[PDB]
């Protein structure tokens, strides 16, 4: 029962949790996947800013799950953000990928 | 009308200074640099389900509060024999014109020097400061938020709200545009009217102003349980989705052929929650904004100096020898006798209360366990931080958890129909 | 001219709301208009888990 | 819907016009002519035991994601709110019609006769019936209307009371809904324009 | 201030965002259209029945048959309808011939008026004649 | 007024403007009337932009068309509902599959009109059940698109 | 280019106006509804108009309600009866060296009387359509009684 | 068919949903005949999806007159058999005793 709502004249936006209380986007999380799939493109549109960012970690329960190995020479700038974004908009409400 | 306007700051919670530092008070400019703006005190959750919540700021009662002292100490400094406007920092904060319009970062000389030793618990006239003198709606739109702040730190209680019933306010055509207010919501008409307020000044017998006064009497009739669906105040009462729960929604109605009979005369009242639960509703704050909003154009009766404190005792426009004391409640207690008048005449039956009871009950246990745990972290905070003391919230004792004079409150309201 | 027409502005004692139906229908009075929003209904559908 | 119970089974609907305390012409409506409840509709019993002996689930199904799928397009072409507001305007002509009707007929219903000082006769079901569609279609015309509206009425005697609802037990017991009809803004306009 | 019609006749800084990328790809089941063109059948309302009310001068509105011969008629209609609706040549689920003796039904036409009576003649003409019996001309 | 000739309207409107040059009945008339009466006299606190929500006004009007446009509006007013409401309305009525959000600024001026009584709907619906007539014609494509 | 307040993806600033004026916030579709997990917005028009452009038409016949009056809020007017003219002291009144000339709230007429005209002086965006119209009484009014059972006159 | 009645569930009080004449057997029916017995296999399992109250009584009768001949119930009227057609027992008046 997760209801966003927005924010006015400079007042940041919230999240409800469990208890009851509303929160802002930044803090430690904890999602389960379906959440995330039943509401894509909401979630995305939402959060992906204060995840690059901000100060947002939210850990997501998946259970099992195949992984893609990449490398890279340390001695070099390495930015994994490309990755992980399409990662994010990849997912459906009835697949993800690797 | 008015014609005095004084006000008073708060006092300490047994701290050596203000009860706010640097952290809070720069945390707390979210709509820009002036702490007149209305979203500097209220917030728009837009929903039923409620209960906003921050690191820094608990409650809404804790942004009030906050606000409140952030005020307090900043004001102090114009008021000063001099009267000069920047020339000292409260906590490497200056105000950066004369008409007030901002607070910004000391500038680096002032910085250098020693800040201001403030001092708790002191009685300010607006018509000291020239400027104020000089323009009426500076005077106006400042004197706004500082009733407010004042109706806050009169006591160590929640916040007051006065209710009024009268027969000769309605005259007119007052009713119809009462009626253009049906399906919304109370916390939409409070918001929306303290926001109108400051636009331009207002008659102290105007629609404006019988506007506000019979939306609070209205609400709180309903609160209490007077005003019904089969018992009506010409027609108009507020009906409560689910009462008990952790944020209710109140919404204006109509209905016909159920209007009580309203004795001729003028009558009016002050109440004041006392339990902490005030922290946690918005309903009661609003109500205490509107409140505010309607003194700083209006003059209302004098409170007794026997509700107060000897430091808020003969305030020149607000306390006095006679007049209304104060009726402070119990959320919990309140809750029960709206259910026992409600199934009394019909409307409710006996295993609705029960579940009323239940949400009641779980409520305030879920709300207590939330307000002791931030008290505890604010304590330990203090005892680790010796040169930055500060609250969060304002301060509670459990004997305050008590029942005390709730039902002779409902009574006096009960009186007034 | 019959001055009955116009009573709230021949007679000084007259309250501006007052009106004399069905006797008598006047031909100056108080009005009031407005400026009423109305929008669209707008919904927003979230998936349940 | 009740199982075995004999005595329960209903077997009539009927809509009346007239109120409770008069004695009139037993002018039935016209679906009581039927033997059963309701008009008669023939099924093929083959078809539907061939369903219920085959029928399958997709092997990939789950409820929340179909139902979702299946509300959200659904939904998102709702008309309640219009027919709701059709539904006012019709209650509000239904009320208009049965106060301007009575002012010219010998209708048993307790309205403030204003305009008697004016000449007329006394209204026949033809008369009133002429009079009625008039009154509905100058309503239709004020509010843009261009389907039903008042249709039923104009069919027999449209000098009424009250509209209610009842239907019939086998044992002979009865069930009748009479609706409790608000105020109407049209109607009380009207009787202010007569006093004018 | 804008005219509207009547349907009816009257009297007469980087703008770039991180998450908004648009490239999910989903198919729904059930499919959109599908429903939707499902719900658009179902948002039709029902058709007007004016048959046996009064016309604008009190005429009565219908054709002059028989009631109970209408009501099959309707029927026979009905049925033919729902056969061309699944496109069959004989329809499943039929309104006639069912095995309930309904005999006595009755439905609205225009072979009678508000008082009982036969349109074998329309009431403006009674009127008419009614009126025509009582007519005086100037003397000779 | 809206529109050109708003002088016109300006003469028409109200009578006292014109003064009393002259000696005759309308002189007369005009000298009777008191002259703190023409124009506004009231208005909103809440206001968009520079213009307020409302206002009261002296005009050239009648009684009676007055008394009947105050009493449509009262009925209309009435009627208003809150998207809230709108919330709790679709989101029950899905049975918990899905639910329904809809936000909003604060305002009064915002009119929704939609609430009704139970005794509207059951009349609505016993007209129209006197509607079919027992002709199966208007049954037939109920049942069909339902299906 | 998108809404913060309902996640819609917009391609003018105009139109994003048009938006947020839809949710409440200061800058014909009757509904529109949005979903979370794809793009996939659809909105609802009046089947009045031949302009469907990827909307859903709505049938269902509803009557019209709100609606706006811009002019005098009367329906009786004054109408002179037989006319007149008379001389007078005074034509205009001057300021400096303009002169503006006297207009009267009422006719100048021998006599003049008042008449039913519905709307006579107002401005409406939708008009119902359902006027009662009365010529001076010096003129023929007999088709107002006339209109409603009269069909058989001799 | 299968579709229709349950929509006609909906709408009882206006339109009743009964199984067609011609579903019966086709004389009278016998207990000898396989065909016969395959007609009351179908007809038993489909009739209590109807909204007609008669349903039980025809699928009684059913059975009561396709066994002429082998099985005796007793009759009270002189003038209704075991041999009146299931499908006449069409409202609650037509109800047997046995």
């Amino acid at each position: 029962d997760c209801r966003i709502s927005f924010g006015m004249n400079g007042a940041a936006p919230m999240i409800r949790d469990e208890t009851g209380l509303m929160v802002p986007f930044e803090g430690n999380w904890i999602f389960p996947l379906a959440l995330w799939q039943m509401n894509t493109r909401y979630f995305n549109q939402q959060f992906d800013a204060w995840i690059k960012t901000g100060e947002l970690r939210i850990r997501i329960e998946m259970g099992a799950y195949p992984y893609m190995l990449h490398y890279y020479d340390p001695r070099q700038y390495a930015n994994a953000w490309n990755l992980t974004s399409a990662w994010l908009e990849e997912i459906t409400p009835t697949s993800i990928p690797s | 009308a008015r014609a005095a306007f004084l006000f008073k700051t708060v006092g300490f919670g047994g701290l050596q200074n203000v009860p706010i530092n640097d952290e809070l008070s720069s945390h707390l400019l979210r709509a820009g640099n002036s702490p007149w703006q209305l979203t500097q005190f209220l917030d728009w959750i837009s929903l039923g389900r409620g209960l906003a919540t921050s690191a820094l700021v608990p409650t809404a009662g804790s942004r009030y509060y906050q606000m409140s002292c952030l005020l307090s100490g900043t004001l102090q400094i114009p008021f000063r024999p001099n009267h000069r406007w920047g020339d000292i920092r409260f906590l490497r904060l200056v105000w950066s014109a004369p008409t007030l319009d901002g607070l910004v970062v000391a500038p680096p000389q002032v910085l250098a020097q020693p800040a201001l030793q403030a001092q708790a618990d002191r009685v300010y006239d607006c018509d000291d400061y020239p400027f104020l003198a000089r323009d009426p709606r500076f005077k106006h739109r400042v004197y706004q938020q500082l009733s407010a702040v004042t109706l806050l730190n009169l006591t160590g209680f929640g916040p007051i709200s006065y209710v009024r019933v009268d027969e000769d306010m309605w005259s007119g055509d007052v009713n119809q545009l009462l009626m253009n207010y049906f399906g919304h919501t109370f916390a939409e008409i409070a918001y929306t009217l303290c926001q109108a307020s400051a636009n331009r000044p207002w008659e102290y017998d105007g629609t404006y102003a019988r506007m506000t006064q019979i939306v609070l009497s209205l609400f709180w009739l309903s609160y209490v349980g007077v005003i019904h669906q089969q018992n009506t105040y010409r027609t108009f009462y507020f009906q409560c989705n689910r009462r008990g729960d952790a944020a209710e929604v109140w919404i204006l109605s109509c209905s016909l052929n159920h209007s009580a009979q309203i004795r001729p005369g003028n009558r009016s009242l002050f109440v004041m929650p006392t339990s902490p639960d005030w922290n946690m509703d918005v309903n009661l704050i609003l109500s205490s904004t509107l409140t505010g909003c309607l003194c700083s154009g209006s003059q209302l009766p004098l409170i007794d100096n026997n509700s107060v404190p000897a430091v808020s005792r003969n305030i020149h426009g607000w306390t006095g020898r006679a007049g209304n004391q104060l009726h402070g409640f119990q959320v919990r207690r309140m809750v029960t006798e709206f259910c026992d008048r409600l199934r009394r005449d019909g409307v409710m039956t006996q295993a609705q209360q029960n579940q009323v009871e239940a949400l009641a009950d779980q409520t305030q246990q879920f709300k207590r366990d939330k307000l002791e745990t931030w008290a505890r972290e604010d304590d330990q905070y203090n005892q680790a931080h010796p040169n930055s003391t500060m609250f969060r919230t304002k301060p509670f004792t459990n004997a305050q958890w008590g029942r005390g004079n709730t039902g002779a409150t409902s009574a006096a309201i009960a009186a007034l129909i | 001219i019959p001055v009955e027409r116009y009573n709230i502005l021949t007679n000084p004692d007259a309250p501006p709301t007052q009106i004399q139906l069905p006797e008598v229908v006047d031909l100056y009075n108080v009005v009031t208009r407005y400026a009423y929003e109305t929008p669209p209904i707008t919904a927003v559908v979230m998936g349940v888990p | 819907y009740v199982r075995l119970d004999r005595d329960r089974v209903p077997t009539m609907v009927g809509v009346t016009r007239q109120s409770r305390d008069t004695i009139t012409q037993p002018a039935l409506s016209l679906s009581t002519t039927n033997t059963t409840v309701g008009v008669p509709l023939a099924l093929d019993a083959r078809a539907i035991t061939v369903a219920l002996l085959s029928g399958k689930y997709p092997p990939d199904l789950v409820t929340n994601v179909w139902y979702a799928d299946a509300i959200y397009p659904m939904y998102a072409d709702t008309e309640v709110f219009s027919n709701l507001q059709r539904d006012m305007i019709t209650c509000e002509a239904v009320q208009t019609l049965v106060t301007l009707v009575a002012q010219i007929s010998e209708t048993q219903y307790p309205v403030d006769r204003y305009l008697d000082w004016i000449p007329s006769l006394r209204a026949s079901a033809a008369t009133a019936a002429t009079f009625a569609e008039w009154v509905n279609t100058s309503m239709k015309t004020a509010f843009d209307l261009s389907d039903m509206l008042l249709e039923p009425l104009l069919s027999g005697d449209p000098r009424m009371t009250q509209l209610a609802i009842q239907y019939q037990q086998y044992n002979g017991r009865t069930f009748n809904i009479i609706p409790e009809m608000p105020g109407s803004v049209i109607a009380d306009c009207v009787q202010l324009t007569a006093e004018v | 201030m804008k005219r509207i019609p009547r349907k009816t006749k009257g009297k007469s800084p980087a703008t770039t965002e991180p998450g908004t990328s648009n490239r999910e790809q989903y198919k729904a089941r059930p499919g959109i259209a599908s429903v939707q063109r499902a719900t658009e059948s179902a948002e039709m309302p029902m058709k007007n029945n004016d048959e046996g009310t009064p016309d604008k001068k009190g005429n009565t509105k219908g054709d002059l048959v028989n009631e109970h011969s209408e009501a099959k008629d309707e029927a026979d209609e009905a049925t033919k309808k729902q056969a061309k609706d699944t496109d069959k040549s004989k329809a499943q689920v039929t309104y006639s011939d069912t095995g309930i003796n309904n005999a006595n039904e009755l439905s609205r036409s225009g072979n009678v008026d508000n008082e009982g009576g036969s349109n074998q003649k329309p009431m403006s003409t009674r009127i008419a004649e009614a009126t025509s019996a009582i007519v005086s001309k100037h003397p000779a | 007024l809206p529109g050109p000739d708003a002088e016109k309207w300006y003469s028409i409107m109200y009578p006292t403007r014109m003064g009393t040059p002259n000696v005759s009945k309308i002189c007369n008339f005009v000298a009777s009337c008191v002259r703190n009466r023409v124009g506004r006299f009231d208005r909103a606190q809440m206001m968009n932009g520079a213009m307020s929500e409302w206002v009261d006004v002296f005009e050239t009007s009648d009684a009676l068309t007055v008394s009947i446009r105050g009493r449509w509006m009262a009925r209309l007013a009435r009627m208003n509902i809150n998207p809230t409401e709108i919330e709790w309305a679709l989101t029950e009525c899905a049975q918990g599959y899905v639910t329904v959000t809809s936000p909003y600024a604060p305002s009064v001026n915002r009119l929704m009109p939609y609430r009704i009584s139970n005794a509207e709907r059951q009349i609505s619906q016993i007209i129209r059940i006197m509607n079919i007539g027992n002709n199966a014609t208007v049954i037939q494509p109920v049942l069909q698109d339902i299906s | 280019y998108q809404c913060h307040v309902c996640s819609a993806v917009l391609f003018s600033p105009l139109d994003l106006d048009a938006h947020v004026a839809s949710h409440g916030l200061h800058g014909r579709h009757i509904t529109e509804f949005i979903s979370s997990w794809q793009n996939h917005p659809i909105v609802q028009v009046s089947a009045d108009v031949e302009n469907k452009k990827t909307a859903q038409l709505l049938h269902a016949d509803t009557p019209r309600l709100v609606t706006w009056d811009a002019g005098l809020c009367t329906s009786f007017k004054i109408v002179p009866i037989v006319p007149a003219q008379v001389p007078q002291d005074v034509l205009a009144y001057t300021f400096f060296t303009s002169s503006y000339a006297i207009q009267s709230p009422f006719p100048e007429a021998a006599v003049s009387r008042i008449v039913v005209h519905t709307r006579w002086a107002s401005n409406v965006d939708f008009d119902r359509d359902s006027s009662v119209i009365m010529a001076p009484p010096t003129e023929n009014n007999i088709h107002l009684f006339k209109q409603l059972l009269n069909t058989e006159t001799l | 068919s299968f579709r229709v009645a349950l929509a006609g569930w909906l709408y009882n009080g206006v339109v009743t949903t009964v199984i067609d004449d011609s579903s019966y057997p086709k004389d009278g029916g016998s207990v000898t005949s396989l065909e016969n017995l395959w007609d009351f296999f179908i007809l038993a399992l489909a009739l209590p999806l109807t909204t007609d109250p008669c349903a039980p009584v025809k699928a009684f009768m059913t059975l009561a007159n396709m066994m002429v001949g082998f099985e005796t119930i007793p009759m009270d009227n002189q003038i209704y058999t075991q041999s009146r057609r299931a499908s006449a027992f069409s409202t609650p008046h037509t109800w047997p005793r046995c």
